[PDB]
């Protein structure tokens, strides 16, 4: 149960005024980019999965 | 951890001005301060079924 952040530059701390507005954004699945490992192996062949 | 959402951001509004922008690390931790005395932990025990 986590909270990310938003770290784009320009949106990360912008005032918004009255309006209705869309905010798409897509997310990672890859477990070799979302997780980290200390001996560094591959975690696409050793099974590990997000969903 | 088991604290809310609700009731985190009263912690922070109240000892650090925080709140409706970016929470961060806050600069002045007094020593009878919530954030660095706050300690949230996560353990994993198994189902403990019939077998």
């Amino acid at each position: 149960h986590i909270q990310v952040p938003q770290k784009f530059f320009a949106i990360k701390n912008l005032l918004l005024l009255p309006g209705t507005y869309n905010y798409e954004w897509y997310f990672r699945k890859d477990p070799n980019m979302v997780l980290q490992s200390t001996l560094g192996n591959d975690l696409r062949a050793d099974g590990a999965s997000i969903t | 951890s088991n604290l809310t959402k609700d009731f985190f951001m009263v912690q922070m509004a109240a000892s650090y001005n925080q709140g409706y922008q970016g929470f961060n690390w806050p600069n002045c931790t007094k020593h009878y301060g919530f954030i660095n005395n706050f300690e949230p932990m996560s353990r994993q025990v198994p189902e403990y079924g019939a077998n």
